[PDB]
């Protein structure tokens, strides 16, 4: 009962991508018979074929795949991309902004942990600013740090975490404790904004209340929504017009 | 009667230490750059009143970005502090009060409190001349100037008396 895998006429893209690779094994160099290419597997993460020792049909979830749709099915990989994966896990190495930015309105769940880490990085600035918001820094620290830190970097974990739903109860719970500090702590309501627009002195306005009011990401002046959209920020106008009359 | 000042001017020039000479009479020399703006409270008395003061001291360096000013409102008095001996800084003055009556907002912009120091007179390389900064004072509606050091306490008892004084004025008006 032999297989039958030698063939005058394998299928031609993959006599393309063999061929691309001077049919060699991606993963021992192994120059492979032209007319065997069948026999080898292709390892769906780093896009090149592999020899059936490098490759045994592991399977493993796909990072483009992840970012492109919202596709968490396993695909077979060669041991070394299996391996590889693995070890970068927790590492935060994807930007979903400049990979894919439509991913965040094709997905819920993520939109709210993007959300919920816009206002943790503007919580964390005027916590690291606050010498009463210590032990608030700490809790800032029982998730990854670039969770915090970074807007639009996720690794695996946290792209995972996000589909079982866990990611932003963990988020969640923390820009709410930030958001008490903040309104009986008036070391941060100094920290505070007036709108330049309007200059209501009587609601002071934080880069992490999104509901209320547009930070402009030049400046990171605070304005309201009502008050901005329109035109451009008068911080920068002056600014820039400062050099102007200087040079 | 509370009052509240508010310290401005570049980094290193001595706003933190102006402060901490004035209100505790002490004074480090080692530098300590402030990351955020925070208070002290001296009471003095005018006139058989009590008053409280409330002086904040800023971040001069380059923490500003992200982070709001809210505090400049109901400023009494605005305090601009420039090293004597680096001529760059007693330049940005300009830029400091500028900015701070875009910030604070107070009705009748320029006949506001505003109380100019020049830090580190104890040191030698001292470059900008006391009447070119007395003069740039007299451009601005006529704003009172002093030559302070922090280390040696000359003139800080002087300063902070004028700034509560001309507080006191401010804070009586917009009463009315
Ligand atoms: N000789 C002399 N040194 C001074 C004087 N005032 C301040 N210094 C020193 O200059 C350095 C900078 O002054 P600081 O008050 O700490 O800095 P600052 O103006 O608050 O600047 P930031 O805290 O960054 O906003 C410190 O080492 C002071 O000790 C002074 O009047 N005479
Ligand atoms: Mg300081
Ligand atoms: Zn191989
Ligand atoms: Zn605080
Ligand atoms: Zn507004
Ligand atoms: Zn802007």
């Amino acid at each position: 009962n032999a297989q039958i895998i030698f063939n005058v006429h394998p299928a031609p893209t993959r006599k393309i991508a063999v061929a691309k690779q001077n049919y060699r094994c991606a993963g021992c160099g192994i120059r492979t018979d032209p007319d065997y290419i069948k026999r080898l597997r292709y390892c769906e993460y780093l896009g090149k074929y592999f020899c059936q020792c490098c490759h045994e049909n592991a399977q493993m979830a796909i990072p483009s795949r992840v970012l492109r749709k919202w596709d968490f099915s396993k695909y077979y990989v060669s041991n070394f991309s299996k391996d590889l994966l693995i070890k970068i896990w927790n590492d935060p190495l994807f930007n979903v902004q400049d990979i894919n930015s439509a991913l965040y309105r094709k997905v819920k769940l993520l939109n709210q942990v993007r959300l919920l880490r816009v206002q943790l990085c503007h919580m964390k600035n005027m916590f690291k600013t606050c010498r009463l918001a210590k032990e608030l820094l700490d809790s800032f620290d029982t998730v990854p740090g670039h969770l915090t830190e970074d807007l639009h970097l996720y690794s695996l974990n946290d792209l995972t975490a996000t589909r079982k739903g866990e990611l932003g109860p963990r988020l969640a719970e923390l820009t709410r404790a930030g958001a008490t500090h903040v309104e009986r702590c008036m070391l941060c309501q100094a920290k505070g904004f007036i709108c330049e627009f309007c200059q209501n002195e009587d609601d002071i306005i934080f880069p992490f209340e999104l509901h209320k009011c547009r930070t402009c990401e030049e400046c990171k002046a605070c304005y309201h929504k009502a008050c901005f959209k329109s035109g451009s920020c008068p911080r920068c106008e002056r600014l820039q017009a400062r050099r102007e009359a200087l040079a | 009667v509370l009052l509240k000042v508010i310290i401005l001017g570049d980094s290193g020039v001595g706003k933190t230490s102006l402060m901490n000479q004035y209100v505790n009479k002490k004074f480090s020399n080692q530098y300590k750059a402030t990351i955020g703006a925070d208070f002290l409270t001296k009471e003095v008395m005018v006139d058989d009143r009590l008053v409280t003061m409330q002086i904040w001291d800023t971040a001069g360096l380059e923490r500003f970005q992200s982070l709001g000013v809210a505090f400049y409102r109901g400023a009494d008095c605005c305090v601009l502090v420039f090293d004597v001996t680096a001529p760059n800084t007693f330049k940005t003055l300009d830029s400091w009060r500028d900015e701070f009556l875009i910030q604070a907002s107070p009705r009748d912009p320029e006949n506001f409190p505003f109380v100019v120091l020049g830090n580190k007179i104890d040191l030698e390389n001292r470059q900008v001349a006391t009447k070119r900064a007395q003069a740039w004072c007299y451009s601005k509606n006529n704003i009172p100037y002093f030559e302070t050091s922090a280390k040696e306490a000359i003139n800080v008892e002087q300063a902070f008396q004028t700034i509560a004084r001309n507080a006191l004025k401010q804070e009586t008006e917009v009463e009315l």
